[PDB]
């Protein structure tokens, strides 16, 4: 069990990495305009949510996680 | 000198002249500058040259490969779009390797592609190969079929000798003499 | 310019023969020198008429005339080592010809080849043609299977052969057809896998194939 | 004086000339600086030179390799791409090491590609090899087939002697004399 | 005076010269400053030199090594790329150490790449080596196959004497006399 | 100039023989000197006619004539250690030739070799030809199997040979083909992998191989 | 005065001259400031010197080390890239200490590398060493196996006397006299 | 421009012999000095013709002539310690030539070498050839397996030998091949993995039985 919490926490960081690029590239285009004060979270979450289902995310990590364990499909 | 074709390619005009000179009519590879090449035939040879253009389907289309519609420039690529690009480079490298044998002028190799087995619950099927070849004449081309099946057998994981079909043929007659201008 | 000087520098590979029908034959010995000599006569830098002959081409051409004017003939090959007196190897134990019509055939074959002066007809024995074919197939340690029928034998070489048994079985057949012809004895090399690949079977006169531990198949008696 | 191919590069022009020169026609290679080379023949040799361009499929296309379909400049690299870029560099190093033997002028090695064994929990299959070679003439090329098998057997994990197929052949006859200018 | 190749390299021109001088035809290495070297032969010796360029596949491509397909400048580096970059430096250092033996002129060593075996839960398989060598002539090259096996048997984890295959040969006859200019 | 001055600097690796049909013959001794001397005559810096002969492809040329005009003839090799009087190694126990037709065969071989003056024909036994091939194959400690038949003998070398024995075999077959040729005795080296590397088995009369603790393999005799 | 190499290094030109001077041909080393040295040879010796450039694979590549594939300036260092940079400096320090013995001129040591034992639960295995040496002549080089084996056996945690492989040899005959100028 | 001056400064490592066929021979000693002398005669800084000979390659050249005109002859080596008078080591117990056909062989061996004056033929014994190869192989404490047969003898050294036994065996075979040559007795050094260095036993009911020498070896778990 301690080897599975270790093997899960370093997969979730790799998953974490593209999103940080997204909410760092949408928060910096507001400061290029005169938008220094508006909150970028309410703009970050739809542009992060319509990209993950359009690129078929939840059927890409559900396949890639079961391929570690068994001969799926 | 009525014109027939224009806007062609360097290799598209060398096939039109090679077809028309086989049927006793001459042609002219007139350069058009920045437009390309243009083939002009004589006036008595215009009816025959139009009929052999329609019959032989000239000018030739560019030859297609499977890895041309799954380009490697996209930011994401499916495993379906990565196995078709791997197999399309294997079936070209095997075609380049078959031409260096003793007597072969040209060849063509096909491999069975795999689509549904990446996601369906079935294991992937066996691999099937198919080859064509054109041999220099004077060759006993019944014995050459055992040197191509032996070379193509263990270049993959596991194929049988029943899953390989080789259909080869000797080349045509030589064309050496000039066609001849119409006596007018 | 003469014809022997219109060819290349090495005046050893070609041989110009003065024909009898007012022509001039050049005799190459392979298909690359035949196209080397045919390009000169086709571009037209020679005044008179000339032809390019060969060994395999002329031996294929004369069998079309012989397959119409002399059917049911048992012969092997026409040899062209000296291109003025060719040798015609005829069978002995298969012909019904006396001494008169052999001279008639040796005059009608002379009229087909204007470069030749006389055609020599020698009768080769029929048993040594398959004796050399079997003894040369046993020295290479090749497995084979001889089939005897009238007017020709057949050697079948099948199974899964390795790369030494393909290269040894090809250099012998191409060295045997060159000196005997493929009229009498025929080799059948056939590279294929073993029949009934991973199936256990019960051979001999009442046979079955076990498709599974609980599946019997009853084809032809294996 | 008629041109038949322009814009060719150096390696393409030296293989068009070497094909035409063995069929008794003489070509001329003309440089043009930035626009590449160009090949011109005489007037009686044009009908035959177009026929050998069509038959031999000239100009030669560049030779393809599997490592070009998966470049190393991508931001993400699948394990199918890293294994495809590994086996294609092993089969290039093996054919560059076969030319250092005694008598070999050219060689070409193929490896069976296995890519789907690593993605799921299936065990890998055996690995297959296949080679071609061109030898100097005068050499006993029947006993030269055991050294390429012994060299190729333990250059991988575990192969047998039934998964290696070597098809080799002596080189063609030498062309040393000049073609000959047509008189007119 | 006719040009064969141009835009070559310093190490690429001495191989074309070393091949043409073996077959009794001269060559001239002309420097062009920034554009590279160039090699010209005489007009009687142009027909043979194009034939040996086509046969010997000149100019030589640069030698490929496995560490070039996985460069060190990458932002991420999988353990597949670290083991491939490690084994590709061991087989370069071992072939640099084989050239310092008594009598060896050149050598080449291959390691069996097993990259996924240590990753998977299956135990890693045995490692196989293979070596080629070119010896100075006058040497008893049947006894020297045991010193190379003793040298590279103990350079890895667990190798046997059955997983090492050494194929070696003596060098060619020396070319010391000048070719000779064509007299006309 | 003369032909021996248009060749290389060292005038030892080429022998220039005068012909009989007003031609000149250059006798190289391998393929590298044959292609060295053919570039001279091919580029055309010599007036009259000349040819380049060899050891191998001259033994290949007069076997094409000798499988048309004299079939069923048992011979070994035509030796050119001195090119003006070659030696013809004919067989003793397989020919039916008297004293006269050996002289006619000598006169028909002299017409085939215009650079020669006489042809010396000797007769060798077929026992020493197959005895030196078995004693040399036994001195290198190689596994072999002899198969005798009429008009030929073959030796088969099989097994999982190491890298020392495939070099000892090649240095012997290359040293034997140079002397006797492949007309009588033929070597067949094919190498296979071994099954009983890690297996336990019983050898002898009742032989089997245990491929597993629960798996027997009975090989066919 | 025909040049054959230029742009070379200081230690590269001393390796080209010492090879050519062994075979009775003399060369001139010419400095060019920033563009390196250059070696020229005489006209009767150009044919031999090209043959020894091709045979000995000159100019020499720089010698490779395993610590160059894993540079220390990288931000992320694996345990594999730290264990390989440790062994790649122990391997150099041992061959630098082998040269200070009584009679050794050059030496080369090879440590067996272990990588895939640290990341998984597999235990490490025994480490193997291998050595090469060149001894001054007139020395009994059979008794000096036990001194190198005794020195190497106690520089690691667990090695055996049959896990160390030493292959050594005496040096060549000295070249003391000048080549000599080719008169004509 | 004399030939001894066109060589190096030290005029004691070469030796120029005058020939009978008007040609000067340079007798070098090893392979490194043969190319040092061949470069001089290749660059062409000498007027007349000359040849360079060697002890290792005049014995390889004279055996190509000898196994065509005198087959089934038993001999060992030709020694060139005095190059104007060599010694030919013939086998006494394996040939029955008389005195006259030994003087004809000695004159035909003399006409092959134009630098020699008289070839001296000595008959060496055949027991001491295989006797000094066994007595010199027991002195280095090496494991071996003597295999006698008709007209030759072979010594096989198998096993997982260490680094001292490889050095002493390779250092001894090179000192025996120089004296006797590999025509009669041959060594078979080969490494494989078994701690029993060549010998093998089978165990039943009485102790151990020494098995026959064979090709299959048992790999050693140890």
């Amino acid at each position: 069990a301690l080897s599975e919490i270790k093997s899960a926490f370093k997969i979730g960081f790799y998953l974490y990495l593209p999103f940080v690029v997204v909410d760092l590239v949408v928060s910096s285009v507001l400061l290029a305009l005169g938008m220094m004060m508006m909150s970028p979270v309410t703009i970050s979450t739809p542009i992060k949510l319509v990209l993950f289902v359009a690129l078929d995310g939840w059927t890409l990590l559900s396949k890639g996680l079961i391929l570690q364990y068994m001969d799926i499909a | 000198d009525k014109d027939l074709l224009k806007g062609l390619d360097q290799e598209q005009a060398n096939e039109v002249i090679a077809v028309l000179q086989m049927h006793n009519i001459e042609a002219n590879k007139i350069d058009s500058g920045k437009l390309g090449y243009s083939i002009t035939v004589a006036e008595p040879d215009f009816t025959a040259a139009v009929y052999w253009i329609k019959t032989y389907q000239l000018p030739p289309r560019p030859r297609v490969e499977i890895a041309q519609m799954f380009p490697a420039d996209s930011l994401v690529s499916s495993p379906r779009a990565e196995k078709a690009r791997l197999y399309s480079a294997i079936e070209q490298r095997l075609e380049q390797s078959l031409q260096t044998m003793e007597g072969v002028l040209s060849a063509r190799v096909h491999i069975s592609y795999d689509i549904d087995a990446g996601e369906n619950g079935r294991p992937p099927k066996p691999v099937h190969l198919s080859a064509l070849a054109v041999y220099e004449r004077g060759s006993p081309l019944a014995h050459q079929i055992s040197d191509i099946k032996r070379f193509l057998k263990n270049s993959f994981a596991d194929v049988d000798y029943d899953n390989i079909s080789v259909v080869l043929s000797e080349r045509s007659d030589a064309q050496l003499q000039a066609p001849g201008t119409p006596v007018k | 310019a003469e014809l022997d000087s219109l060819l290349g520098q090495e005046k050893e590979r070609f041989q110009v023969l003065p024909g009898r029908d007012k022509m001039l034959y050049v005799a190459a010995q392979n298909e690359r020198d035949t196209l080397w000599a045919r390009q000169v006569l086709a571009r037209g830098d020679y005044d008179k008429n000339a032809r390019v002959i060969n060994e395999n081409e002329e031996n294929k051409r004369i069998s079309i005339w012989l397959d119409t004017y002399y059917p049911q003939l048992a012969y092997y090959r026409i040899h062209f080592d000296e291109p003025r007196k060719p040798v015609f190897w005829l069978s002995r134990q298969r012909n019904t010809m006396s001494k008169k019509e052999l001279e008639v055939l040796s005059q009608k074959l002379r009229a087909l080849m204007p470069y030749a002066d006389s055609v020599n007809i020698t009768l080769m024995d029929d048993v040594t043609a398959a004796g050399q074919a079997e003894a040369g197939l046993k020295q290479q340690a090749l497995p084979y299977s001889r089939r005897n029928h009238k007017g020709g034998v057949t050697f079948v070489i099948q199974g899964a052969l390795d790369d030494v048994e393909i290269l040894r079985a090809r250099q012998f057949v191409d060295s045997y057809y060159r000196t005997w012809g493929g009229r009498y004895v025929q080799f059948a090399i056939e590279l294929k896998d073993d029949w009934l690949k991973g199936r256990s079977f019960q051979y001999g006169a009442e046979g079955y194939i076990k498709m599974s531990p609980g599946h019997w198949y009853f084809p032809s008696p294996l």
